[PDB]
């Protein structure tokens, strides 16, 4: 599955998954310690935000 | 192309300030301001920037004087 | 014995109660913490006098409904000691109810 | 519109009446008039903004073309977002307010302060006609609680001088009028005159609650609750069915609820029935508030509620609840692994349908700005019909963009990692075969998530910080990386391997012809023996090769990769086998002298080579490649026959259970060992085929034997299981069971084997499903413990180090100096090779010419500038961690060295197999004189010399200046070896078992009067034993020095427990004689959580001063035993120990500020308050290692030190200090101050040093911040503390930062951050 500019829903502002072409893992927070060990965080700003 | 910037390790001390230095490099070659000296094999404007960074051509001093006279002719 | 080698006993008891009975529901903890602190009571007298004579208890308690009126000593202390313990274990197992969701 | 800091408080009840407006009494339906809910009803038309793009509330005025108009029928204007923070309902509502806060949380904010119990607080609601308001004629307390017919007494006898409220508003008209500063100053004179237990339990922390909250500059009168707070529905989640498991429920019973009590205060009831009707709105709010408060019990479906008005912050109490939950990110996907071997390290692939739908705009964008798709519908007819030009912007897009890969357990740093797509038929990615054992995952159908980079620095930090091409050496493991495994390995050892009668031997050829001479035929890759031509460079000035030819005896194969071997290596490494440890050093060496691209190159082409030569070699297991050996059965035989005996001798009556039970274990082991020698010697030389010499010794053709003598995953116990027997192996332990399984996997197992093999399979698999919760629960306190760290200082400037002392044991060291030499960079203090002089000008890196140059010198240990100590006072700096990166470059500021070390601790613990399965004399391993240091010597009349210590150290100079033998001699042994006598290695130099730990006297002469008795200490069937302290429960004394001598000319006289000494009395024995023979679950566990929760020993030792002379009196008192003889004495300070182990203390043992181990193993609070940090540290750093060195995955020594010092928080300051008396104070804020004591030079101010060990999961869980150390807990309970302390945060923290989002302070962005540095001070 992936999902570009995908249909989104107003639950906490995010998309479903199911149903249809959704694509994207459930970023949680063991991503966002590895995103914070290594070199820097500009991608995590970029992929929480916008 | 471009896989490693050990070269910019090499002569700028650190490398965390780097990406800052090449990304003021990238916005201002891909917005203008001077020529592409690597012409366009298979790269886009950030990897051209990133190898005139690893030719030598480029750091925080040559940017910050770059910087400086683009603000002094306007 | 000491106030904390039964304290400890206590939510031993305790969340040997929750991993028999997969509470989720708080309002299911506190009926879990007062038939925990209704369970793992001493029955030698030397231990229940020395719960009253170690640290971390006071002589004047909050509520004097569960105080019973009894010629019994020994009742009116288990019933002080027990409202402690529901309090007590009440304090320390808000944190351990989500310590056990956290676990599995 | 910028911000800095972020506090949560109660504010003033002003703006709220300001901002009172709303109609939310009536609950009328909902109707189908303007699709919406209307006014006055559930959903009033109140608090509505737009629900489309311009409109009005009811069909009315205010269009987009005219704005600032004030609404006719409502109060909402034309602009968003900025009037629905003034239009919100506040309406004055249940003057008996909630106050869960000190209900639901463990303080009390209203009730500690107006002094009321919390048993009071619990019954505040169904009340009995209201409390007594303090007046000019009242008798009674101000806060006396009376009964309804008591309070209709008071009120008919006090009549003037009185004004009193029904219900429980009456306290808020105490609290409109508290203008108190009185009584918090007699709470904290009260606080400071007495000190006891009745203060200390619950008392100390709620008046210093009260002396915080009378100091955060709030009103109290701003905590009252005037009127419930609406929230508009466009914020909340908008539902036109309408109804279903939401805030409905509620809703509709609190607007019910305010209906019935506005009708009945309109229409002027009796008190009962509106006193029912307050008690059930009360019942109503508090439920709508915060769910529970002890009581109401959950029924389940809609009867009963389920989502209150403030369940949006957390309505799930496990990890996804409003606190920056996991969000389906946009330009993402998740796609199935495989391996394609046919791109370099640098190139992976992406599946076409994935990709087709990744880079939408980057082709809308091409497609506007070639000129060919002028709108954007044209795109869509460009995009989605598959037309050849956007294939063509497809390939130019994907050919140059970094794409990144993670997995969904990330449990390591190494699974995000960016490579370049490759346009690959199939809707499959591949993954690179150097990367797939990185990520722990193999082809068993795990699954993978695509990411892409949306940004300059984004992109930029993907090609230039993550890939695979830049993180080498494993900082989770400080080890090499990534060499293949089964494939390359093979096909190297396949081709490198040398074998005799070669077809066409003894050419001489040059370098690459014979590649020419390969490919066509008539010559094999084996190639034994022959001299051809070979070029080697060399270097040895600052990057200059030296161009030299040889002529060098080796084969084809390894002629052919001296071609795929760059200019400048050495040629040992290639003469070898070539199994797995020979290509791991290989890549050593070339990444050690020719850097990192050169090595990549190389590390390519060894790949390219050994994917491309796999399928030449070729591998074949079959029928016949399985090798039985041929003495098989005569060992089988032989063996059932000794069991067989040895059970008769057994059945006999001579040999017990345990003694049957050993001999089956050595008996069973000498078979299966000679069932492996025997297939091992029938394996080795099968192959005879030679030239010249008709009889050789050569490695035979079977495949199973290559891939054993290969290295790579076969090793010798799946080489012996194979073709030999199976084992014994049981099921609970991996015991011996003794039933006879003499299986093969080339014969037909029987029954009840297969059984117990099934057991130890299904046994092995119940201790594996440990490994999920045992590596998902330890790494989040892990790294919820190292959240607020921002390195921000290079020049670190300490003066204390710590003394390196590594755990050699034996004759090889087993952990060397070489590991700790390389990363931390030393102290001002360290020596050369020549004596005494100094080496470094304090500022040096350390690597391996300095780590020969501190190889070569005669040092023992050095000291480390490093951790801890001092702190620079400024974060923590860069000289602590060193390099233990890909880069050789120091750390610099402004990385997160916290997070890194977190995650490197327990990487692959895993709890491998079976909880990693839990001599009698002194031998030697190693030459070189004994002199005995810290070693009280007593002479001997016997003409030996014991050891009548406990402490035993070395410093050998044999061939290194670092000692290689220490050997720490038990208390109570007796040294064959004199001080100073040379040994020559595997000789006993004590003869004393190192399981029994006796007292050996110090002093000779008469017996101490210990009198025996019948049955209480002898034993009668010299040996006459005239004490027993273990079996009478210590009445002994010192012993005199000839007949009657005190000991004041020149500490007491023991004896073990449960022996018989053959000393008895009246025997005037000399002075240094030895008394009698007589003195795995915890192991198996990693022991990493336990020493977080700073866990309690069995039993702490015994603490002393210098003064530490030691007495017994009787066998009890009526104290506890053991009343000490040391500190009493001196300095009055004593100490109560029911019972312990046997007490050691002597002469030999010197006793000082902190002492040595006595009884077990202290508890590292008062290790740490009185011994020493550094001590406490590498203590909880050697326990770890010595954990994983017995699970066998070796860790970093500086990611567990950071942890303790993690752990190192928490601490109670010196009592002379400002506003501090046994307070538990910050550690860091505690350090802060060492400049302000120091600059005022009074101890008044500031105390001097202070820590405790005070557990790591409280630190983690308790932290400066409360956005902050609030996943894993309860997020209602640190808000009201948050908003009573009035605790701002400052944005700093790493967490913080992840959860609100700013510039982290954590990578390259610390530099913009330092632009904030530049932006509000001095800007």
């Amino acid at each position: 599955h992936a999902r570009s500019t995908g249909s989104y829903s107003l639950v906490t502002q995010q998309p479903l998954g199911g149903k249809a072409q959704f694509g994207g893992q459930r970023f949680g927070e063991m991503e966002v310690w590895a995103l914070e060990a290594y070199g820097a965080a500009y991608t995590l700003q970029e992929m929480l935000t916008v | 192309a471009r896989v490693t910037v050990q070269d910019a390790v090499e002569k700028i001390g650190n490398r965390f300030d780097l990406v800052l230095v090449a990304a003021r490099r990238a916005r201002q070659m891909q917005v203008g301001g001077k020529d592409p000296l690597v012409p366009e094999e298979n790269d886009k404007t950030t990897v051209i920037a990133l190898r005139e960074i690893e030719e030598g051509l480029i750091n925080n001093q040559i940017l910050d004087v770059r910087e400086r006279q683009e603000q002094q002719e306007q | 014995m000491t106030y904390n080698n039964v304290f400890d006993h206590a939510y031993e008891m305790l969340k040997e109660n929750i991993r028999y009975d997969d509470i989720r529901d708080t309002d299911d903890l506190h009926d879990a913490i007062h038939m925990a602190a209704d369970n793992a009571v001493p029955h030698y007298y030397a231990d229940i006098f020395s719960v009253m004579a170690s640290e971390g208890i006071d002589l004047e308690f909050e509520d004097s409904g569960l105080m019973p009126d009894t010629k019994d000593v020994i009742r009116i202390l288990q019933a002080r000691i027990y409202e402690q313990l529901t309090i007590d274990l009440w304090e320390d197992a808000e944190d351990l109810l989500n310590e056990y969701l956290e676990e599995v | 519109e910028e911000f800095d800091a972020i506090k949560i408080a109660l504010a003033s009840p002003d703006m709220i009446r300001s901002w009172s407006f709303g109609e939310v009494k009536k609950p009328e339906t909902i109707n189908y008039r303007t699709f919406k809910p209307e006014r006055d009803g559930l959903f009033c038309a109140r608090i509505f903004g737009p629900v489309k793009d311009y409109e009005c509330l009811c069909g009315k005025y205010k269009r987009l073309k005219h704005r600032g108009v004030i609404c006719e029928k409502c109060g909402v204007e034309v602009t968003q977002t900025k009037v629905r923070r003034e239009r919100m309902g506040h309406i004055e509502l249940a003057s008996p307010t909630a106050h869960i806060w000190f209900l639901k949380s463990l303080p009390s904010r209203i009730g500690l302060l107006l002094d009321m119990p919390l048993r009071d607080i619990e019954r505040v609601l169904y009340f009995e006609s209201y409390v007594v308001i303090e007046g000019g004629m009242t008798n009674l307390e101000r806060q006396q609680i009376l009964t309804e017919e008591q309070y209709l007494d008071a009120l008919e006898e006090f009549g003037d001088e009185f004004d009193a409220k029904m219900g429980a508003e009456a306290i808020q008209a105490l609290l409109k009028s508290m203008d108190l500063e009185q009584e918090c100053e007699q709470l904290r004179e009260e606080l400071n005159e007495t000190n006891s237990e009745t203060k200390r339990k619950k008392l100390t922390k709620r008046i210093k609650l009260l002396e915080a909250f009378v100091q955060s500059g709030n009103k109290p009168e701003w905590m009252i609750l005037t009127v419930l707070p609406v929230l508009p529905p466009d914020l909340r989640p908008l539902v036109p069915r309408f109804a279903t498991s939401d805030l409905n429920d509620l809703y509709r019973r609190v607007i019910n609820r305010n209906n019935r009590l506005k009708r009945l205060l309109d229409l002027a009831a009796p008190d009962i029935i509106v006193r029912n009707e307050k008690r059930m709105l009360q019942e109503a709010v508090d439920a709508l508030l915060d769910n529970g408060r002890r009581g109401r019990a959950i029924t389940g479906s809609n009867k009963r509620p389920l989502k209150s008005l403030a369940d949006m912050i957390k309505g799930k109490q496990g990890r996804f609840r409003q606190n920056l939950l996991g969000k389906r990110v946009d330009y993402s996907g998740r796609s199935v692994i495989t391996v394609g071997p046919y791109l370099r390290l640098h190139q992976c692939g992406l599946p076409k349908k994935m990709a087709l739908e990744l880079f939408k705009p980057f082709i809308y964008g091409k497609l506007e700005l070639r000129g060919l798709a002028t709108t954007i519908k044209a795109a869509k007819k460009m995009v989605e019909r598959e037309e050849a030009v956007v294939w063509d912007i497809l390939d130019e897009v994907i050919r140059e963009h970094p794409v990144l890969l993670n997995r969904a357990p990330t449990l390591h740093r190494l699974g995000i990692q960016a490579f370049e797509p490759v346009l690959i038929e199939g809707k499959a990615i591949q993954l690179h075969p150097l990367v797939c054992a990185a990520y722990n995952a193999d082809f068993d159908g795990d699954q993978m998530a695509v990411h892409v980079p949306l940004t300059l620095e984004a992109q930029l930090e993907a090609r230039a910080l993550m890939m695979s091409t830049n993180n080498i050496l494993s900082p989770a493991n400080g080890e090499p990386i990534i060499v293949p495994s089964q494939d390359v390995v093979l096909g190297l050892y396949y081709m490198t391997r040398d074998c005799v009668n070669a077809k066409g031997e003894g050419m001489v050829l040059t370098g690459p012809k014979e590649a020419e001479r390969l490919y066509r035929s008539g010559l094999a890759s084996l190639h034994a023996r022959v001299k051809v031509r070979i070029t080697e460079y060399e270097k040895d000035a600052n990057g200059e090769l030296v161009a030299k030819t040889s002529l060098k005896d080796t084969t084809v194969g390894r002629a052919i990769l001296w071609m795929i071997v760059p200019k400048g290596l050495p040629y040992s490494i290639v003469n070898q086998a070539l199994g797995k440890k020979a290509i791991s050093k290989m890549l050593n060496t070339c990444y050690r002298i020719l850097g990192l691209k050169p090595t990549v190159i190389f590390a390519d082409q060894i790949m390219y080579t050994g994917f491309a030569y796999a399928a030449r070699s070729g591998a074949s297991v079959g029928i016949d490649d399985m090798v039985i050996p041929e003495k098989k059965h005569e060992i089988i035989s032989e063996a059932e026959a000794e069991v067989a005996e040895i059970q008769e001798q057994f059945q006999s009556g001579l040999v017990t259970a345990g003694e049957r039970y050993n001999k089956v274990i050595d008996i069973w082991a000498a078979a299966n060992d000679r069932v492996s020698k025997a297939m091992m010697d029938n394996l080795q030389t099968e192959t005879v085929i030679n030239r010249d010499g008709q009889e050789e010794k050569q490695v035979s053709f079977n495949s199973i034997y290559m891939m054993a003598d290969s290295g790579a995953r076969g090793s010798a116990a799946q080489i012996r299981q194979l073709a030999g027997m199976r084992g014994l192996m049981a099921k609970p332990d991996g015991s011996i069971i003794e039933t006879p399984i003499t299986a093969n996997f080339r014969e037909g197992l029987n029954v009840l084997q297969y059984f117990i093999s099934t057991h130890g399979a299904r046994k092995g698999l119940a201790d594996t499903a440990l490994k999920t919760a045992n590596s998902g629960y330890l790494t989040r306190r892990l790294v919820d413990v190292a959240q607020d760290l921002v390195v921000t200082e290079d020049d670190c400037g300490t003066h204390e180090g710590i003394m390196m002392t590594p755990v050699i044991e034996g004759g090889d060291v087993k952990e060397p100096l070489r590991d700790r030499v390389l990363g931390r960079v030393t102290a001002e203090d360290v020596l050369k090779p020549g004596t005494a002089d100094i080496l470094v000008p304090r500022n040096t890196l350390l690597h391996e010419q300095w780590c020969d140059l501190l190889e070569e010198n005669s040092v023992d240990a050095v000291k480390v500038r490093s951790v801890v100590s001092c702190d620079t006072d400024f974060g923590v700096c860069a000289h602590c961690y060193g390099r233990d990166l890909a880069r050789g470059h120091i750390i610099n500021k402004g990385e997160a060295i916290g997070v890194i070390a977190a995650q490197s601790i327990g990487e692959p613990g895993t709890q491998l197999t079976m909880r990693t399965f839990h001599e009698s004399s002194i031998q030697v391993k190693n030459k070189g004189s004994i002199k005995l240091s810290n070693v009280k010597s007593v002479v001997n009349s016997s003409g030996k010399l014991v050891i009548t210590s406990r402490n035993t150290e070395l410093k050998l100079i044999d061939e290194f200046g670092r000692t290689k033998e220490s050997y720490k001699v038990p208390y109570g042994a007796v040294l064959a070896k004199g001080d100073g006598e040379q040994v020559a290695g595997g000789e006993t130099v004590a003869n004393w078992d190192p399981h029994t730990m006796p007292v050996i006297t110090e002093v000779s002469g008469f017996v101490r009067f210990t009198d025996m008795i019948d049955g209480q200490t002898i034993t009668r069937q010299s040996s006459l034993v005239v004490l027993d302290s273990a079996e009478r429960t210590r009445p002994a004394l010192k012993i005199v020095d000839a007949q009657g001598n005190d000991v004041l000319i020149p500490a007491q006289y023991f004896l073990p427990g449960k022996a018989i000494v053959q000393l008895e009395d009246g025997v005037q024995i000399s002075s240094g004689d030895t008394l009698a023979r007589i003195p795995d679950i915890t192991g198996g566990l990693p022991r990493v959580a336990d020493l977080f929760e700073a866990r309690r020993p069995k039993e702490p030792a015994i603490l002393a001063e210098i003064s530490g002379i030691v007495s017994f009196g009787k066998e009890t008192k009526g104290k506890r035993r053991l009343v000490i003889t040391p500190v009493d004495g001196s300095d009055p300070y004593e100490e109560m120990i029911p019972k312990w182990r046997q007490l050691n203390v002597f002469e030999g043992e010197r006793v000082e500020r902190g002492d040595v181990i006595s009884d077990g193993p202290e508890a590292p609070h008062d290790i740490l308050r009185l011994r020493g940090v550094h001590a406490v540290t590498r203590y909880i750093v050697n326990e770890v290692q010595d954990v994983y060195r017995l699970q066998g995955v070796k860790i970093n020594d500086k990611h567990i030190e950071v942890i303790v010092r993690q752990m190192l928080r928490k601490a109670t300051i010196v009592n002379a200090g400002s506003s501090d008396f046994l307070e538990g104070e910050q550690v860091e804020y505690s350090r802060v101050k060492i400049a302000n004591r120091e600059l005022e030079a009074n101890g008044k101010v500031g105390a001097t040093y202070s820590r405790d060990l005070l557990g790591i999961t409280k630190a983690s869980l308790a932290t400066e911040s409360f956005i902050s150390a609030a996943s894993f807990q309860e997020t209602t309970r640190v808000l009201t503390e948050a908003a009573v302390a009035g605790k701002r945060d400052e944005l700093r923290g790493l967490k913080e930062n992840v959860i609100v989002g700013r510039l982290i302070p954590a990578g390259t962005g610390y530099a913009y951050h330092q632009d904030r540095m530049r932006r509000r001070a001095a800007g």
